[PDB]
């Protein structure tokens, strides 16, 4: 009953620390570039 | 978690204002999905709409009877 709580708030603290402490990289840049690119071709395909 | 509860918690974190609102209007008509449904790591739909800074899904949830408890700190 204690270990379940410690594991649960441990894993919550570690995903929190991965959100705060991970610096951005090139593949995260490619994800935004494909989101704007794919949304671009989708809007151009609806308006064409 | 149900598959429709995961469909609602995957409707949020994507930024939908249509399928989230349709799920919150189906929640009133039928008791199909509880709005206060957690992820496997805590994480209610309100907290998902807080980590992604979207105020429209926050107003859309807070217009409904979502459990707001201890979510202002997040």
């Amino acid at each position: 009953e204690v270990i379940r709580n410690l594991v649960k708030r441990y894993v919550a603290a570690m995903i929190r620390n991965s959100k705060t402490n991970e610096g951005l990289t090139e593949e995260n840049f490619k994800e935004l570039k494909q989101d704007i690119s794919s949304f671009r071709y989708e809007v151009l395909d609806l308006l064409g | 978690l149900s598959a429709e509860e995961k469909a609602f918690l995957s409707a949020v974190e994507k930024g939908d204002y249509a399928t989230v609102k349709q799920a919150l209007q189906e929640a009133e008509i039928y008791y199909n999905v509880n709005i206060n449904c957690m992820d496997p790591l805590g994480r209610s739909a309100l907290l998902i709409a807080i980590e992604n800074e979207n105020l429209e899904i926050m107003e859309l949830l807070l217009n409904h009877s979502v459990y707001v408890g201890d979510a202002l700190l997040y």
